[PDB]
């Protein structure tokens, strides 16, 4: 229902974001004994 | 183990200024100079051994030996009758 016309164009690019898996070392073992 | 330092993605993180002087910072200037020195003084920057070093070093120990015997016979004195 509208008398007025809508034009589709190229959609307004979100903030980009990535899905980059982080990897994290593990905590040093302690002194092996 | 870990030793790492990753680089800082985040833009409204905390930047670390006023730094001090590390050890380790602290030995590798006191290297790089004797570096420079030896450079300067020889014409040597590989640095295999450095006559500089052990002079200033022998130069310190006569200083050792030196307040060594002094507090060595201050001891002395006051022990003794």
């Amino acid at each position: 229902m509208s008398r007025l016309i809508f034009e589709h164009q190229r959609r307004l690019t979100p903030p980009t974001t990535r899905k980059g898996t982080i990897t994290i070392e593990p905590p040093p073992q302690l002194p092996r004994v | 183990f870990s030793s790492r330092t990753p680089v800082n993605e985040n833009p409204d993180g905390v930047q670390y200024r006023r730094g001090f002087v590390t050890r380790h910072q602290v030995s590798g200037w006191r290297f790089v100079m004797r570096r420079i020195a030896s450079g300067v003084a020889l014409h040597d920057t590989r640095m295999l051994v450095d006559p500089l070093r052990t002079q200033s070093r022998a130069v310190l120990t006569g200083a050792l030996i030196l307040v060594t015997g002094l507090v060595g016979c201050f001891i002395f004195s006051l022990f003794r009758p």
